[PDB]
């Protein structure tokens, strides 16, 4: 998930609009 | 942009900073 | 716990503590 | 809504966890 | 509620977060 | 102390209230 | 991405966030 | 200026990017 | 150093890297 | 106090400094 | 004061709150 | 530069202030 995708990883921030209601 | 490190209070930091008005949903386990 | 007055961000610092591993939904009105 | 209460009055912490997951 | 890792200046946030107006004192020496 | 409790072990949110005034 | 509300030091997290590697410099007026 | 603007009325992450380095 | 504007959570922000290792006392006001 | 002095009005870091333990 | 590690986001409101009206450069890559 | 000087290594809040304008 998310903390994956970018804490342990790497991510940006379009990525992080996936967690976006 | 960038790729980054973001975790913890940082991560729900950043997805507010995109999200907005919008709102998200932090769900780490997952 | 005492009350609370917070916004923007700060509210969003809040959830975090407030729900741990378990996290939250962030939903603004509009 | 939870967003506007506790920045326009107060909340609490007990009523921010109800947006817990 | 849960029980996370809280140090530095996210410490001093969570107790600002509990203690509020009640204030509170940080002292890492202890 | 509070470092020892909640940094380096985790605490509670009531654990933190005992370092209230 | 939302428009954005950012004032004090909530505008340079924005900055942070959205710069990251790259850096930035913060010029307010005077 | 951008400091200004975005405390004042409302900035994008866009017109963020253009004080990146 | 600079003067500042710092209310709530940004005070003991403040507070924080300013006392470092020493810590520091919060006592608001009632 | 120094809580509401830095908030309504300004407050200097060597203020700050004086809640240090 | 004192001496502490001041690490990304962390750094950056280090920098606010010291350099404040002056404004400032963080340019990690040097 | 900065990193190494502050985070990295650890330094004053004087230091930091190498970094204004
Ligand atoms: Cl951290
Ligand atoms: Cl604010
Ligand atoms: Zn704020
Ligand atoms: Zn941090």
């Amino acid at each position: 998930g998310i903390v994956e995708q970018c804490c342990t990883s790497i991510c940006s921030l379009y990525q992080l609009e996936n967690y976006c209601n | 942009f960038v790729n980054q490190h973001l975790c913890g209070s940082h991560l729900v930091e950043a997805l507010y900073l995109v999200c907005g008005e919008r709102g998200f949903f932090y769900t780490p386990k997952t």
